[PDB]
Formats: C-alpha cells, structure tokens, sequence
C-alpha cells in the first residue's frame, strides 16, 4: 500500500525470544531489508 | 439388450458390494476388532 | 493440496524457544486445528 515507505514504520517485537547464537543485528542496522524510516527495536512483557 | 443390462448392472453391483458389505458390517466387524491384538491399545484415550 | 489431510503430517518445531508462560499442548494434543494425523512435537539442535 506505501510502496515508497513514507508512511511506514517498521518495529521488531520478541528480541527477548531468539534463538541462541541469532540476533537480530542485521535488521535493526536496516540493512537486511532496507526500509527509509527504520527498525525500532521493543521488548515488551511476557505472556508470564 | 441395453435395457436388460442397464437393469441388471445396479442389482448386480449391489448384491455383491453393498448388500454384502452391508452384512459384513452387521456381523463380521466385531470379530475382526476383538480379534486383532493389542486390545489396550486398540482403544486409545484421545488427549481430547 | 490435501483438504481432508489423508496424506499430511503435522511437525512442530523449535518447542524449547516458545514464550515464557505459554505451551503448545492445545496444539500437540490435536486441539487447536483438527489434523488425521495429528502434530508432532520435536527439538532440533540450537544455533549455537
């Protein structure tokens, strides 16, 4: 729908829930998937 | 010739697949079932 | 490619990474969504 990307922003929930040895370093640097606005990266509160 | 055979393939069909089947359900199943082994795990409690 | 599921098998991975607080159970115990043959759960090697 906002094929420019200039309404859009990107946000990476769960960085608490990788999987050991992985991090999600290559996406918040958006680089992975270059996006004009950023990755902004939250944890927010567990299910527990 | 195509009358008699178009009424004689149903009845054909039937008395030999289906009113045979029929009477194999009726009777012979239960044997079957009871007779395979296993009998504690034949009937398996579903998690559900 | 399979509706009534004759030929489908359900595998559920990655079991020691879920969210802290939550199991898959309903899942696993074929609860969730009904499948002939139900879901098995395994864990595979970490990246690390």
């Amino acid at each position: 729908v906002d094929p420019q990307g200039q309404r859009t922003i990107g946000v990476i929930t769960k960085l608490d829930l990788m999987d050991e040895g992985t991090d999600a370093r290559d996406v918040l640097e958006n680089k992975l998937l270059p996006l004009r606005r950023g990755y902004i990266g939250v944890v927010n509160r567990s299910q527990k | 010739v195509n009358k008699t055979v178009r009424d004689l393939m149903p009845k054909t069909i039937m008395h030999l697949m289906i009113n045979n089947t029929k009477e194999f359900i009726f009777s012979e199943l239960l044997a079957n079932l009871y007779s395979c082994g296993d009998q504690n795990t034949l009937m398996e409690e579903s998690a559900e």
